[PDB]
């Protein structure tokens, strides 16, 4: 539904705005990329990786699991 | 005399827009303006004119089926706001000239 103007209600806020050009594309760019950046990333990692270990583990694993029990013995 | 009579160094006003934001407004006392005239420039002349075809349209003010300004005309038609008036804000050589408004949740869009 939405739009506007039915939307919902604010009381006693405020803003502020600027004009596009004013700006400059990059302040900072690579210097606010940062550990910023390895703020999101780094943050993640440690949720991020076990799995993935596991994984490598595996392919890895069980890649030699097989791969040796495809070789052949005497007797 | 003696010291301290620094002149005007150009810049940009502030270039923005901001509500307060109230859901305690209860109806839009809205605006916009366009250079209003200040001290300097020799263009206002015009512009005065300009803001002349620009105009002020008065919620007060009726007529609107017969409305001069197109715009105000439409906002008649349409009921398409409740106010708007070209009023010049001024500084030397810059400013803005042009409407207060009134609307509900609707008109700004349109009326921009």
């Amino acid at each position: 539904g939405r739009q506007f103007g039915h939307l919902t209600r604010v009381r006693h806020v405020i803003t502020y705005s600027l004009s596009p050009f004013e700006q400059r594309a990059f302040p900072h760019y690579f210097s606010k990329g940062i550990p910023n950046v390895l703020r999101r990333t780094r943050a993640c990692i440690l949720r991020v990786a076990p799995p993935f270990v596991v994984f490598y583990l595996v392919y890895t694993w069980g890649t030699q699991e097989f791969e040796k029990s495809k070789r052949k013995n005497p007797a | 005399d003696e010291d301290a009579v620094p002149t005007l160094t150009p810049c940009r006003f502030t270039g923005s827009e901001i509500r307060h934001r109230e859901d305690g407004l209860p109806l839009a006392h809205v605006a916009i303006a366009v250079e209003g005239p200040g001290w300097a420039n020799p263009d206002n002349v015009a512009l005065q004119v300009a803001n002349a075809i620009i105009g002020h349209y008065d919620c007060t003010y009726g007529g609107g089926m017969h409305l001069s300004s197109p715009l105000a005309s439409v906002a008649v038609t349409n009921k398409l706001c409740q106010s708007f008036q070209t009023f010049n804000i001024c500084y030397a050589d810059t400013g803005l000239l042009g409407a207060h408004f009134v609307c509900d949740h609707m008109s700004i869009d349109d009326m921009m």
